[PDB]
RNA sequence: CGCAAGACGGACCAGAGCGAAAGCAUUUGCCAAGAAUGUUUUCAUUAAUCAAGAACGAAAGUCGGAGGUUCGAAGACGAUCAGAUACCGUCGUAGUUCCGACCAUAAACGAUGCCGACCGGCGAUGCGGCGGCGUUAUUCCCAUGACCCGCCGGGCAGCUGGAAACCAAAGUCUUUGGGUUCCGGGGGGAGUAUGGUUGCAAAGCUGAAACUUAAAGGAAUUGACGGAAGGGCACCACC
RNA sequence: ACGGGGAAUCAGGGUUCGAUUCCGGAGAGGGAGCCUGAGAAACGGCUACCACAUCCAAGGAAGGCAGCAGGCGCGCAAAUUACCCACUCCCGACCCGGGGAGGUAGUGACGAAAAAUAACAAUACAGGACUCUUUCGAGGCCCUGUAAUUGGAAUGAGUCCACUUUAAAUCCUUUAACGAGGAUCCAUUGGAGGGCAAGUCUGGUGCCAGCAGCCGCGGUAAUUCCAGCUCCAAUAGCGUAUAUUAAAGUUGCUGCAGUUAAAAAGCUCGUAGUUGGAUCUCUCUCGGCCGAAGCGUUUACUUUGAAAAAA
């Protein structure tokens, strides 16, 4: 039967969507179907901040950030536990997790 | 009536299933 | 059998049959 | 496109009565539509209605009483002879006590009882009960 | 949807007659291939000469041996397997004696656990199998 | 909806209930007709004539003041085009897309749109041949389409 | 640090737009087209659907001509496993790119023909138009662009009768008739055989029967299982 | 596939069948050509070929049952080489002759109608039946029958009589002589798990034999097989096999379905096809209510009127 009303993708009112490659396996997944994360992390982990800050030439340097756009196929996104299977009623929820 | 009920509920799907259900009220 | 491979085997049989026929 | 405006008028009336509304807007108006509504109103099913006159094709605001179970059109307008009318009312009417079949006949548009009284067959427009 | 027009009678009739050919019984009754493939040639019974006796194994859920006879129909010279119905009735039948054979009751469909047998022996040696079974008559000398 | 497009638009003019000549219009029926003849002599199709009269001189509908439609007036005196305005514009659009197709033979959307325009032209020409606005042997053909515009 | 090739157009990019569908994303110019809105313009039934016919139609594939950057059917090797010549890794030929000619098939899908009415509500969003307090930007006399609040029209959506899953259409159906096209008739045999037709080929379109079978299948319940996820537990589990 | 009249369900609509006695057509083993005649391309007429076939003295001659009966053959499948012109009619020169047209018997389950196989005890019983006074107690006031002890009355199936019947006649009908108490003057066919009415009673068999349209019974306590008993269904009738109709709203015009069960063409143009918006209320003659005469723009229509064989 029809598991999802949008077929698990965001394709409405168009025929073809250019595919992208999963960041793990390089699987061809449509850009709307793929699961996209936008990681904005510190280039230095919170454990290594103190050493590089102490050894910094410039006081108040504010360390830069790593910006990465991660695309996942459904299989890799399930395996990496980014998304989980949800109940029939909780599937419909579109609100991102509160974090 | 009770004997038919006993025979039916002993083996509700065995060989003596359709006949007992029919004999119940028909 | 998977239907795609069933069709593929049928097509291969047809190709062999038409090769045998002149 | 919009063919057989009588079908649209009757469908609009039926849908408005299903929703319990007190008034329904029918557009476009037509001579056949007005005659059908008059036949309906003589039997107390539809109550008074008012023809809004715009200069192209009128509309009709039809008051509604909850007295109409169903109003329907018959397409195509089959030519029904007086000997074959009993079969048509057996097919279309809920019982012989009530319900009407509207025929357009050489004597005008009227129910099947008037068509039998006037000994006129014609073409079936629709039915209501 | 279906066309509802005062002048659609040709379209309606042509569509109905074309769609009737997608019906199993209509096609088997009117196409003609079923009648040719019928061993009886469209008859209800047929007389044949018993080619041999044979035992067929019943379909898996129930186990037995059905005592059928391979006969050859006189009219068209076809080979048929006909089920001798009752018990000990195969003893009433010998080799190369004419038997009247009818259908099995399912119009060419095999009946019961018997695989691929759609005929039953009705009469053997011009005397009914029922009469032999009930002892009313004997096999002619 | 549209006969060759999936859209279904409600946009179109809405004539008021009153059919009378408006109060603001002092321009008499014969003066309106004279302006119509001057505009048509300048070489304007009935649609453009009506647009100009409604915009600048000010007329609700020419049919309300003069009693006849603009194309009918032009025919009555006689300055109307040999072939109807809408058919002529459809033929011109077909000619334009055909001329574009010569140096853009890889344009397969222009080919589809030309087919649509030619289907519209054929439908309109059939209608006009029905009503004697066109001769019964009037054909639309690419080799002579530019001869009519 | 440069230089040369091809390929591709990230982030912006969205249940957003356009297109008949296939499909379409770097700037600019040219060419032709298009919907929607506005319209007190024009014609005045010119219309809806469609046998036949026709245009287009992903990828792959075929035939010629350019170029081989990457990836890569086939193939050659390299790897625990009982066995890859499978999944993994390294190479790698056709192909992947463009220009002509074919091919006309996809889970070509919304598995939902098109046109026309009627049928609840809501909040958004795209385009056009209308109305309006206020804040922003081009000299201090305005429109206008960006916001803000509504309205109307069209559009992809979202939310809140059916066997049921579900659907504001899959509703207005035993209270059964708006118009029209294609199309199905238990499961296999079988989209097979054969005939016709198209094609360079692959193959496409149209398409049975003998025979066989009492089920196949749809939706949902309960359990059991899952080399599925989450949370707990046991020295008949481990550490 | 000879056509039609017509035959099989009735919800309405329909779906099939019509070789078959009535009306047409066609043919006489297959073709063809003819004579005579008002009428034939006739075949119970001819001619000659093709295929079969009959006598022969081997020179020749004669053929046509898809007429009536009968044979052979084919097949699942179909009657006795009966009597008669008495009826119906036909033919003829005819009141008179002839008619396998036709009639009347023969042949059994084509089928349809009607309709036997029984109607009435003292008796003990399982009962009950209007206020039963008692579980130990009036029960032909009302009814069913376990019956090795019963009784009268009725009658036709049958065999015979009278020859009514009919063209001798068997036939129903009629009258009469015999003709019933295991009224032996003996009712069968198919079933008993469900569908679907009626036993988990007994004995045998032990996944065997077999039953079972379907689902399913049978692998030593079978409600299903084989038998006994008992019972129910129809009944002089029941079973079976194919065809067919309703069931089948599983062909859907009435009246189906096409998201996921089978299914919407990949998409859009397109001619035929189907469908299509509002809108129209001294013309005419004999006597100061009449036949004629109608282009009202032809229609589809409705509703009358003749004409639509008979069965």
């Amino acid at each position: 039967t029809k598991k999802r009303r949008n077929n698990g993708r965001a394709k409405k009112g168009r025929g073809h969507v250019q595919p992208i490659r999963c960041t793990n396996c390089a699987r061809c997944v449509p850009k709307d179907k793929a699961i996209k994360k936008f990681v904005i992390r510190n280039i230095v982990e919170a454990a290594a901040v103190r050493d590089i800050s102490e050894a910094s030439v410039f006081d108040a340097y504010v360390l830069p950030k790593l910006y990465v756009k991660l695309h996942y196929c459904v299989s890799c996104v399930i395996h990496s536990k980014v998304v989980r299977n949800r109940s029939r009623e909780a599937r419909k929820d579109r609100t991102p997790p509160p974090r | 009536f009770s004997e038919w009920i006993d025979d039916l509920e002993a083996d509700p799907k065995g060989k003596f299933a359709q006949n007992l259900l029919k004999k119940l009220t028909g | 059998m998977r239907a795609k491979w069933r069709k593929k085997r049928m097509r291969r049989l047809k190709r062999k049959r038409r090769k045998m026929r002149q | 496109v919009r063919m057989n405006v009588l079908a649209d008028a009757l469908k609009s009336i039926n849908n408005a009565e299903k929703r319990g509304k007190r008034q329904v807007l029918i557009r476009p108006c037509s001579k056949v539509i007005v005659r059908f509504l008059t036949v309906m109103m003589k039997h107390g099913y539809i109550g008074e209605f008012e023809i809004i006159d715009d200069h192209r094709a009128g509309k009709i605001v039809v008051n509604l009483t909850g007295r109409l179970n169903k109003c329907g059109v018959i397409s195509p307008r089959f030519d029904v002879q007086l000997k074959d009318l009993e079969k048509w009312q057996n097919n279309l009417l809920p019982s012989r006590q009530f319900g009407f079949i509207v025929l357009t006949t050489s004597a005008g548009i009227m129910d099947h009882e008037e068509a039998r009284r006037k000994h006129t067959g014609g073409k079936i427009l629709g039915f209501f009960f | 949807g279906k066309c509802r027009g005062l002048r659609t009678a040709r379209k309606l009739r042509s569509h109905r007659r074309d769609q009737k050919w997608h019906d199993k019984q209509y096609k088997k009754a009117h196409l003609g291939t079923a009648l040719k493939a019928n061993p009886f040639g469209g008859a209800s019974h047929a007389k044949g000469i018993v080619l041999e006796k044979v035992g067929v194994e019943a379909k898996q859920p129930n186990s037995a041996i059905r005592k059928c006879v391979r006969v050859q129909l006189i009219k068209n010279g076809k080979k048929i397997t006909a089920f001798v119905p009752n018990d000990g009735c195969l003893n009433f039948i010998e080799e190369n004696d004419e038997v009247l054979v009818a259908g099995f009751g399912r119009k060419g469909h095999a009946v019961g656990d018997i695989p691929g047998v759609r005929f039953k022996v009705v009469k053997v040696a011009n005397v009914s199998l029922l009469a032999l079974y009930k002892g009313k008559k004997e096999r002619p000398r | 909806g549209r006969m060759h497009a999936p859209g279904k638009g409600l946009s179109q003019s809405a004539l008021p209930y009153r059919r009378s000549v408006p109060t603001w219009l002092k321009l008499t029926s014969d003066d309106v007709k004279e302006q119509i003849y001057k505009l048509a002599k300048k070489g304007l199709t009935p649609s453009q004539i009506g647009v100009i009269l409604r915009d600048s001189h000010g007329v609700a509908q020419v049919r309300f003041v003069t009693g006849n439609k603009i194309l009918r007036i032009l025919k009555s005196k006689g300055l109307a085009p040999d072939l109807p305005e809408d058919l002529y514009h459809l033929i011109k659009k077909a000619v334009a897309v055909r001329k574009h197709l010569e140096r853009n033979r890889k344009d397969k959307d222009a080919k589809f749109r030309l087919i649509l325009i030619e289907s519209r032209i054929h439908r309109l020409a059939r209608y006009y041949k029905t009503k004697r606005v066109l001769p019964p042997n009037w054909k639309y053909e690419s080799s002579t389409a530019s001869a009519l515009v």
